[PDB]
């Protein structure tokens, strides 16, 4: 890894990435199966399927035409399973540094979900951020029940966790993913527009300005909910205007996210009034 | 949506099943989507006759589980007795593809009557092969032939293996399996077939002379219940049945390129090939001609005369 | 190497498998040109090209509209081509460790053929399984004239001489395929309902009543041929009857067969009256 | 390095070919720009790009229906990106060997620029085949006006150059990436008539008649274009005249051309009146 | 229904995209019924040869022609009053002429036996020069280069213009044969040639229109109801074409501006000025020539 997964972040041509991918997914989760117990191992395998769940799957579904809906409905079921799968080949690289982890965590009793997070040092942030992130955005791809999954409340746990430890990392990549959810979420559920309001603040101390991300964020999770439309065309706008070019690295995430934010500007009739 | 089912004597990875697929999907187009046939295997149905019972019902005016089927002469003249189809595969009678080809067009009307009044369109005509015997000795002429033990598969119930027994042929009655068993043994000095079986199946091993010279045809054969061809709206009809002569056509040609390969493989393979000479096969036509008679008294209608005399009346005029 | 077959045979998303196997039969067969000595992977490289062929080739050509139908034989001529690669890589397994073997079993003569086989161990029995279904594959797709018969009835004997060394291998694969082939072929060809039948009992002996297999192989070889529609739907329905979660090995020829029965429930129409 | 590649050109199973190969452009890139040194390298990758361009992304795109064609411009729009990338991937090599030589050779000062295209020997004949073939497929892709003549120049002076060191190099496949280039850009761009036949010529002298190519680069750049529709057809059949089962090599080339060819024959009406 | 229409448009040009946009957006309207195929009229060896294959079952049921195709087809328009330099100078002025006057300009072509689909913009004349010029009378005193036939009107006006084919034309300005050549800045910047001149002129002279007519009796096969609809598709395009030639003309003109040469823009007294010196050169261009010029048409753009 390391200099490999550069000639993918970096690439601005999408179906390349997306033809190619599938084996390499394919390979990285062959070697994990063979030396289960390296960490790094698994942590990057779980990343890889969380983030070609949501670009090559979840994504591509979410353009499609609202007739074609079972199709749709399909992918979703398909991205769900994926992200399921990188979250646990992730949350291997805890239970292998944390033996009885996984046991701890998912038990969903208060004390001992607090009590096993409290073991994590920073090495451990980036594999619980994936973790985190890979419950959650299976989370979205449910239906919704009466109270909260207990995979999800853990989950959630596990990233305020991390931002305990290292609230800068990855330019607050993990302020982004709890920001999307707290907004989603009920009160009820440990969300709410309070919370995700002050999650983005500091989304915005950490990231990039040259990062489409928070901007979309913003529009999608903040402004839709809060009819406000001003902000909402706004947001997106300032995101269309980065130039992918004079971006140092994560060229591919850019295009992506300005794809998704030229789609949300034409779909703008369907979220307000 | 109109979807026919069709019973087929069509051979597996055989090209009479190409193009009887290809026909469906051309059909298909032809009408929007509208039409398909779907096919059914007669061996499945157990047999023609069987497979005849399919198109009956149960009652009238209730559709019968089958709306078609390709016949070969043995179902055709149990669909409709006073046909006379069996006509065609008098020996020597029509000898070409080209003079066959000439018949199904020329005289279809007359060919298509006996059908159309058991109350079926004729979609097309065509032919299964052409008949030849395979044999372990040369014959010098054709009692010589009668004179030899030859096995017949179906026999029994293709009537034209009991009719050749009325022409002096000694036919014995086999299944396809006791055949390389019955020659090793002596049992038989060979047997009926087309050139496509006899290299298919490797049967050509056991044998040393293979008739070259056209005989007859086995003709086919594809008939649709007039009451499912009345789903199909009017319009379509002309297009589609210019499809299936289309196909007779191809067909025609293919089984005659397939004919001349297959007759080639076992020249190589140590087989060799015998023609006969326009002399005799004037001198042979003019020893079954005279084989008439005892056939109308165990197999009368069986022959149009006037069909014959339409047939003859063109090839040789 | 072996390990590694194991992330494709326990995967239950098809596409992922469909689109990234070809770089690996490239590489596989690359890797056997270079030794091509080396029996292991001559076996492997062949039963790999023969197992392409048959999920995702043959298979979904089988699955397409009947107007379509110019593209479907582009498919199995395709698929064709395939299988036949893959018997003469198995095939070259056969030819390094009994020399001369491809001259002899083709030849065409029951002596000489009697003589090559009589020479082989158990072995040898997986790369006579792999051969011999390569060639048969090939057979049920080959234009009545091309097929040839000497050749053919070398592939069928190579699976009678594996049944008689090791009757139990693979819980009884071959079985399955000779089955298959005498339910199809003429007596003239070796075949018969009588021959297949008894070929399947055996299948029962070795094989797993958690495999969907044998249960299709029932249904589509022997109960259509016989017009027993009971049987049909009764068999089908005990194939899409077993849980692919309860055995995980085997995962994705479990989805694939039960894909399979699915269509063939729905097009019973097409197979009887 | 040419033991791997042998899988490929001799394929005549597309879409393996086209299945298969992103991840290993994906792979050949990354050890790239981990030894950028490595000329070979360097060159490999980029031929391989500048290739799969061609036939995986420019090509299937002119088999799109008309009234697709917004799809078909950007298919396009991506071939040229990638016909770039290539030649640049391509150019390192020779920056690499001859320092300086991109900020020459592109000078536009022709005293500058033939100086360092003098410095070349047959070694570095294979890069400029490429270099110059990426540029100026691209520029048959690039909207008019917006290439930037000096740089189709240098490409082909690079060819011109190759020509003289090496005449014959791959059977005359610089002569035939000229004469198709000589025959489309104007006088005052540097082609014209009289300069393509001229190639062409050439190309007779090196090239095999068990090659598909000239007969359609004939039929396509020359015959179209003085309204000859004779030649235009005899030279079409005397592409598809070839059995690519008789090839010694590029097996998949020749199916390629083959393909193109009948698309050629289908669509005469559009070239012809 | 298979149109074939002969075309002068450019290889990647644009109006070749739009032309294509056409035929695909006029396929859709009539559900698969009508496409278009184009034909390279330079492969047609001109468009005096593409006017003979209109003939015959005729081969040819359209074309894309410029003021040269234009006036062999029908020598009553006149077509050439558009050319009439500083007449026309604006797009949106241009685009307000061929809107209005639609039937006066389709007239002459609709008795010649065919449909004007649309009108459109070749692009802008200028002059590309080694040298400045502080007046016109300075500019004709300049041996200037072209090749089409608007040329010898030109050479009627005092201007001293000499023909070239494109090719000498870089050869003849190194060797001081000549000081500059007529052209669109599309060319100049595309060919390369700015390189070689010091200055480009920016004011906008006079445009070169085309152009695209359909045989009266191809444009019978298809049904009525169609035609409302795929005529206003076409008058569409014009529209986009003229806001991108804008575009691009004024790239280009951008391009050559960063490359070294300096940009003249002419003050609009100037303007005023020069029109006044072609005008006493008008009345001079119907008496040596009949026809190109026709004089309502022209008093009624004027207007």
């Amino acid at each position: 890894d390391a200099d490999f997964t550069r000639v993918f972040t970096e690439e601005d041509d999408l179906d390349l990435v997306a033809q190619s991918l599938p084996l390499v997914l394919k390979v990285y989760e062959a070697l994990h199966l063979q030396n289960p117990a390296h960490r790094g191992l698994s942590l990057a395998v779980g990343r890889l399927y969380i983030m070609y769940a949501n670009a090559f799957v979840q994504t591509p579904a979410q353009y499609l035409p609202e007739d074609e809906f079972e199709a749709q409905n399909e992918a979703y079921s398909r991205a769900r399973k994926l992200y399921l799968r990188g979250a646990r080949y992730a949350l291997s690289s805890l239970e292998t540094a944390y033996p009885g982890f996984t046991r701890e965590v998912f038990s969903g009793d208060e004390q001992r979900l607090h009590k096993v997070l409290s073991r994590c040092t920073r090495v451990d942030v980036g594999t619980l951020y994936w973790v985190g992130t890979g419950y959650v955005a299976a989370f979205a791809l449910t239906p919704l029940g009466s109270a909260l999954p207990d995979t999800v409340h853990a989950a959630v746990m596990m990233l305020e966790r991390a931002c305990d430890l290292w609230p800068s990392y990855q330019e607050g990549a993990v302020w982004n993913v709890l920001t999307k959810f707290y907004a989603a979420a009920p009160e009820s559920f440990g969300g709410g527009m309070e919370k995700a309001h002050t999650a983005f603040e500091h989304l915005t101390r950490y990231c990039s300005a040259h990062d489409p991300d928070h901007h979309i964020t913003y529009a999608d999770a903040l402004c839709i909910p809060l009819n406000n439309r001003a902000g909402f065309d706004e947001a997106l706008d300032r995101a269309l205007a980065i130039d992918p070019e004079s971006v140092p690295h994560n060229k591919l995430l850019v295009i992506l996210s300005q794809k998704r934010a030229r789609w949300l500007k034409a779909h703008v009739q369907d979220f307000f009034l | 949506k109109v979807v026919l089912k069709i019973a087929s004597i069509a051979p597996a990875r055989s090209i009479w099943e190409t193009e009887l697929k290809k026909l469906s999907a051309e059909w298909s187009e032809i009408t929007g989507g509208l039409v398909s046939m779907k096919f059914y295997d007669m061996s499945s149905l157990g047999g023609e006759r069987e497979g005849i019972r399919k198109l009956k019902s149960s009652r009238p005016g209730q559709a019968a589980p089958l709306d078609g089927a390709v016949f070969s002469c043995l179902g055709l003249s149990e669909l409709a007795p006073d046909s006379g189809i069996y006509t065609l595969s008098v020996p020597f009678l029509i000898q070409n593809e080209k003079d066959l080809e000439r018949v199904l067009h020329e005289l279809r009307e007359d060919l298509d009557r006996p059908f159309r009044a058991a109350g079926f369109r004729v979609i097309t005509w065509t032919n299964a092969g052409w008949l030849s015997f395979y044999t372990r000795a040369p014959y010098a002429s054709l009692g010589q032939l009668k004179k030899q033990t030859i096995a017949l598969s179906s026999l029994d119930s293709s009537v034209l293996g009991t009719c050749f027994r009325i022409c002096g042929f000694d036919i014995k009655d086999a299944p396809n399996v006791r055949l390389a068993p019955l020659l090793k043994a002596g049992s038989i000095d060979g047997f009926l077939s087309v050139h496509l079986f006899t290299w298919a199946t490797g049967f050509y091993r056991y044998i040393s002379y293979a008739l070259d010279t056209k005989i007859c045809p086995a003709v086919i054969g594809m008939l649709i219940s007039d009451g499912s061809w009345a789903r199909i709206p009017s319009r379509y009809h002309d297009a589609m049945l210019q499809a299936a002569t289309r196909v007779r056509q191809r067909l025609a040609n293919n089984l005659e390129t397939l004919d001349r390969e297959c007759s080639n493989n076992i020249q190589k393979a140590g087989v060799s090939i015998v023609h006969l000479t326009p002399q005799e096969i004037q001198e042979w036509r003019t020893e079954f001609a005279a084989d008439v008679k005892r056939i109308q008294a165990r197999l009368p209608g069986m022959l149009n005369m006037t069909l014959y005399e339409k047939i003859k009346h063109l090839l040789y005029s």
